[PDB]
RNA sequence: CGGAGCCUCGGUUGGCCUCGGAUAGCCGGUCCCCCGCCGGGGUCCGGUGCGGAGAGCCCUUCGUCCCGGGAAACGGGGCGGCCGGAAAGGGGGCCGCCCUCUCGCCCGUCACGCACCGCACGUUCGUGGGGAACCUGGCGCUAAACCAUUCGUAGACGACC
RNA sequence: UGGAAUGCGAGUGCCUAGUGGGCCACUUUUGGUAAGCAGAACUGGCGCUGCGGGAUGAACCGAACGCCGGGUUAAGGCGCC
């Protein structure tokens, strides 16, 4: 057993300078530092974990504080390996900052 | 202090650009910032390259500035500096750099086994070296 | 004029519209350094019409077409007669190049000119444009290269990689 | 993805383990084996689009597959709840293990190294990315 | 916009940004078209870009209304008093300027064309001065494959 | 407008903020620099006003 | 987990614009030696800059603000605060995970120093353009702790230079212990020189 | 100092235990020669697009069983002591011990484990931080502060002596 | 052979509110030393108008607005904010 998904971080939204478009996060990825190097992780799964004071279902698994929100990687960002993320609900500000999972799936190798 | 210069026949290691990773011979300088090289053993057309995307190496080439391809091709071989080259420590660097990059992961895998069992041999060793630095001493 | 990216040396053949009067005109040829083609065309029509009793509407351009250099992978050295207009006054130039076309030895020419004397291209005008041997050439920036025996190292190579690894553990070094 | 190929699977109890991929079933599912005594994974399916295909590939043309490993012999059965109900391994499904697996177990054992590979598990380290190495 | 310049940009048919028109060339219409100089870039087209113009962003003026030419039936029933029966006889006679090209180019639709992509140079001055306004000849042939 | 008549200012800014002391013994904001060629003794003392 | 940098032979504002960057995105850095860091310009006219700084004070009660540190650790700390929205919660918890210290104090002294080599004077001014040192001045805006710094600092690299003699030691034994165990390895070698791990 | 759980708060999903530094220069060996309280200088030998490379290194985990071949035997695990650290101090190493196993590592043989029938929040840091309690044994501790009263070195009242 | 090009459906009649302080910019321009001054022409604006950019701003630059998803742009930008 061991880690199966690449660190991301939560940079932001996708915005002007005084404008914010929530539905869209630019996520970035450790290792990817050029605009090049993002073609392997598009469309990838992303999935945001969290911990609540209420406990929720697991599939396969018992109840537990852990949630999850999923996306997927849809498109680069930028020339130095940004990647624009997108949500099944836009991710709450209190997760800029911190580790937004990137899976190894829907693999294309 | 400087030991490699800039000179007509000095064979240089293209770094980056759209023919890095291959050797040229300075045929003129044109500028400050230019060279007029040549690569006609290794795949290069006579053109104007900028200083910035060049590696001096210590190989010197025979031939007068300008002289047109045939007589940079004919002193490249009497050096043989491809050979020359691949028997270098640089070369090797360079190929052991993508015989790393270029590893599968059941290549990997194999090599952590290899690195497991060296490790610990030499370990083994290095604890037995120590302890009889520790008599001699005593 | 823009000098976009490198130009281009330009043949620009026009003459006036043939009239009763004068049937077959003759054919003014110009050189002309431009990015494309369709700003070559204008900038000959800038020209003729300083020179002769011409412009677009009563002439036409017979023939435009590129340059090519003869010795792409010969080094020379070009001798560059130009006017331009300063803030307060114009003035003639001669300034000399090492490239290996003509066309780069002129794209050379409006970068210098814009940064020693903050020329834009629009008040340049290339005059004259020719190879000159090494015996000839004044300007000491350009006959220093003229040494067979020419060497030279180059000291202290700045790290221009420096993003990659942006954080490292060794300092670079720049002697090499 | 050819047949021998060693797939890395990305889903499921079984994330992580190293199996050998046998033929793509008519529903387009992926079968593959373990082998069931390397790795503890049975003739099992599986989705191509959750396998990172290696190039590590053993040879296994001459290996039979038993026609009736199908579709619907591998589709999972109802079980009724009125407590629970638990599965069960049937005895043909033990005779249909062993029946791939002695045939592709001594190819893998050709390959020197190859059982042990087939026993460890893939996981990411501190370093590792995935656009910069070769599988 | 000034009241010149609006007037022979409606002339011409181009009410919005980035809408296309064709425009058969000759002493009064050349005039025209440097009033609105500053407003319009413009050029020859080659067979290609009058063929991609018309097959994806074609649209007919049938009954003052905006219908996609999808199929020939809908050439045919408005320009078929001048033998044009097919999107083939439409391109042939905008790419040739034949003797109906008046009918069979106010029949099509203005293109309305998207931004260029890739961007621009500078829309506020001339092409000859690095920009992208005024007549760029062939070269309107690169901004249409960008916006077509 | 300046100020017709010059004058200095009253007080010292100095002595800021005139307020009640903290603490009622005195105490020795800097003792004396350490000379270590000196022989060892003391730097302060503790008196009463009589 | 910590980003630990070393301030000596680093332009004070590319650094600050990268550290800034990097605790924005939730990782905690600590910078040492921040009196060893530089300044482009030569130092008078780099002491002129802060001592116009110290003139700006509220005329009715300078004890109000601005605050003018003397340390160059706080000199760098305020400049890295310069490049960060700190008056909303986000830039404020991106300002906790800085840490910035005058030498190297422990736990950091025993531990490995990365460096920027974008900020770095070697790599980012010309050899002969002058440059300040925020050490000097520091000390000559009123810093008080320079000699007890670099006392301290001269004990430090004393003992790292011990460490370091211990450390070739262990190296030697390392390359002698290889050629008396040469022979049982040859076959392991052989794979990491296969696979380019060793040349 | 040494058992179960119950809440609550979270983020994290291997570790790098260190020369000083130069950059028109470096690094490592060599101490045969010269100085010092093993360190420094010289000579010489090697590297220098840094390979004694952070482009790096270390660790690497499916578990068990059976018998082999390499590797170890100066070995792994585990109760008592002496140096050692202060800028914001070390669950490192060293010596004993009575114990404790020849398995830990590498290449093979041998087969087995819920093989849960394609599917997510999996995998650590995790005896995490904080709050209540319930137990359960060992060794210990039995204070101040504020009010009130008094003083006047103090004082609008608080405060202060 | 509806006699140049281009574009567009036109004509016509009653009843009619608010307004009748304006102000700004390119160019031209009168008075004035000049003025964020007073007075004109043309066009376009603000007024009545949000929106991207010019840090900030009636007018500048871009572009004008139904509620949305995707893509691409303009003017402007890309050390960090
Ligand atoms: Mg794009
Ligand atoms: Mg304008
Ligand atoms: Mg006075
Ligand atoms: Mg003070
Ligand atoms: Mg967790
Ligand atoms: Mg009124
Ligand atoms: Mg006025
Ligand atoms: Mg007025
Ligand atoms: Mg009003
Ligand atoms: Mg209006
Ligand atoms: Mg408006
Ligand atoms: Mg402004
Ligand atoms: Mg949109
Ligand atoms: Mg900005």
């Amino acid at each position: 057993s061991g880690r199966l998904w690449c660190k991301a971080i939560f940079a932001g939204y996708k915005r002007g300078l005084r404008n914010q478009r929530e539905h869209t996060a630019l996520l970035k990825i450790e290792g990817v530092y050029a605009r090049d190097e993002t073609e392997f992780y598009l469309g990838k799964r992303c999935a945001y974990v969290y911990k609540a004071k209420n406990n929720t279902v697991t599939p396969g698994g018992k109840p537990n504080k852990t949630r999850v929100i999923w996306g997927k990687v849809t498109r680069a960002h930028g020339n130095s390996g940004m990647v624009r993320a997108k949500f099944r609900s836009n991710l709450p500000a209190k997760a800029i900052g911190h580790r937004i999972r990137v899976m190894l799936y829907p693999s294309r190798i | 202090v400087f030991r490699r210069f800039v000179e007509v026949g000095r064979v240089a290691y293209v770094s980056f650009g759209p023919h890095a990773g291959k050797l040229v011979a300075i045929v003129d300088v044109i500028d400050q910032n230019r060279a007029l090289v040549d690569g006609p053993c290794t795949r290069v057309r006579r053109q104007a390259m900028p200083f910035k995307c060049m590696q001096l190496t210590d190989f010197i080439l025979k031939f007068p500035h300008s002289a047109r391809q045939k007589y940079v091709r004919k002193a490249w071989e009497k050096a043989d500096i491809n050979t020359k080259w691949a028997a270098t420590r640089w070369a090797k660097k360079i190929e052991a750099r993508e015989r790393k990059a270029k590893m599968t992961d059941f290549d990997r895998y194999k090599v952590m086994k290899a690195k497991k069992m060296r490790n610990r041999i030499i370990k083994n060793e290095v604890k037995k070296l120590q302890r009889a630095a520790l008599l001699k001493a005593s | 004029m823009k000098a976009s990216g490198t130009l281009r040396e330009y043949k620009v053949v026009g003459r006036c519209l043939p009239t009763p009067k004068c049937r077959t005109p003759p054919l003014y040829r110009m050189r002309i350094f431009a990015p494309n083609h369709v700003v070559a065309k204008s900038r000959f029509w800038y020209f003729v019409s300083q020179l002769k009793k011409m412009k677009k509407s009563s002439g036409e351009i017979v023939y435009c077409g590129q340059v090519f250099e003869k010795s792409p992978l010969r080094v020379k050295n070009f001798g560059i007669w130009l006017r331009y207009d300063s803030r307060s006054g114009t003035h003639n130039m001669y300034r000399e190049y090492r490239d290996l076309t003509t066309a780069g030895a002129v794209t050379q020419c409006y970068r210098d000119m814009g940064a020693r004397h903050r020329a834009r291209a629009h008040s340049i005008q290339i005059m004259k444009v020719e190879e000159i041997a090494a015996s000839k050439c004044r300007r000491p920036a350009v006959k220093q290269f003229h040494d067979s025996k020419i060497k030279f190292p180059l000291p202290h190579r700045v790290l221009r990689r420096q993003h990659k690894p942006r954080f490292t553990t060794k300092r670079p070094n720049t002697f090499f | 993805i050819t047949p021998g190929t060693i797939l890395i699977i990305l889903t499921g109890r079984h994330r992580g383990k190293r199996v050998v991929f046998l033929k793509q079933l008519s529903s387009g599912l992926l079968l593959v084996t373990g082998p069931l005594s390397l790795n503890r994974v049975p003739l099992r399916r599986t989705h191509q689009k959750f396998v990172i295909a290696t190039s590590t590939k053993i040879d296994i043309s001459g290996v039979k597959i038993p026609k009736h490993l199908t579709d619907a012999y591998f589709k999972k059965k109802k079980l009724r709840k009125p407590e629970k109900e638990k599965y069960e391994i049937t005895e043909q499904r033990k005779v249909d293990q062993k029946a791939v697996d002695s045939q592709i177990l001594p190819k893998i054992k050709a390959v020197p190294q190859l059982q042990g590979y087939l026993r460890s598990v893939f996981a990411l380290t501190n370093g590792v990315y995935p656009h910069k190495l070769v599988f | 916009v000034s009241p010149k310049v609006r007037k022979v940009l409606q002339l011409l048919r181009l009410r919005q940004i980035f809408n296309g028109t064709f425009v058969k060339l000759n002493k009064a219409s050349i005039n025209m078209l440097r009033i609105v100089e500053p407003y319009i870039a413009w050029g020859y087209p080659n067979l290609k870009s009058v063929n991609e113009l018309i097959y994806k962003r074609g649209y007919g003026k049938i009954n003052k209304k905006r219908i996609a030419l999808t199929d020939n039936t809908l050439i045919a029933r408005s320009l078929g008093k001048y033998n044009i029966i097919c999107m083939e006889d439409l391109i042939h006679e905008i790419y040739t300027v034949g003797k109906h090209f008046k009918e069979a180019n106010n029949f099509l639709w203005p293109f309305k064309l998207s931004s260029p992509r890739g961007g621009m140079k500078k829309k506020t001055t001339h092409f000859v001065e690095g920009g992208d306004a005024g007549n760029r000849e062939d070269q309107i042939n690169r901004l249409i494959r960008r916006m077509n | 407008s300046h100020r017709k008549f010059s004058a200095p200012r009253h007080g010292s800014l100095g002595f800021l903020p005139r307020k009640r002391s903290s603490r009622h013994r005195g105490k020795v904001k800097s003792f004396p620099k350490d000379d270590p060629s000196k022989p060892v003794h003391l730097t302060a003392f503790l008196g009463y006003k009589a | 987990q910590v980003l630990v940098l070393d301030g000596r032979g680093h332009l004070l504002g590319r650094l600050a614009a990268i550290v800034a960057k990097q605790v924005l995105l939730g990782r905690k850095v600590v910078v040492v030696r921040c009196e060893g860091i530089n300044i482009s310009g030569n130092f008078y006219r780099n002491k002129l800059k802060y001592l116009a700084f110290l003139r700006k004070r509220m005329n009715t009660n300078p004890s109000r603000g601005p605050y003018h540190f003397r340390a160059p650790s706080r000199i760098f700390w305020r400049t890295v605060r310069g490049m960060l929205p700190h008056k909303t919660k986000r830039g404020q918890a991106a300002l906790d995970r800085l840490k910035v210290f005058d030498g190297i104090p422990p736990p950091y002294d025993k531990k490995k120093r990365m460096v920027v080599p974008a900020a770095l004077k070697v790599v980012r001014l010309k050899p002969t353009r002058k440059f300040a040192y925020l050490g000097r001045l520091a000390h000559e805006v009123g810093w008080k702790y320079q000699a007890v710094t670099a006392t301290l600092e001269e004990k430090r690299k004393e003992k790292a230079k011990i460490h370091y003699r211990k450390k070739k030691q262990l190296m030697r034994l390392r390359k002698q212990a290889e050629k008396n165990v040469e022979k049982k390895i040859s076959k392991f070698t052989d794979v990491l020189k296969t696979h380019g791990l060793l040349v």
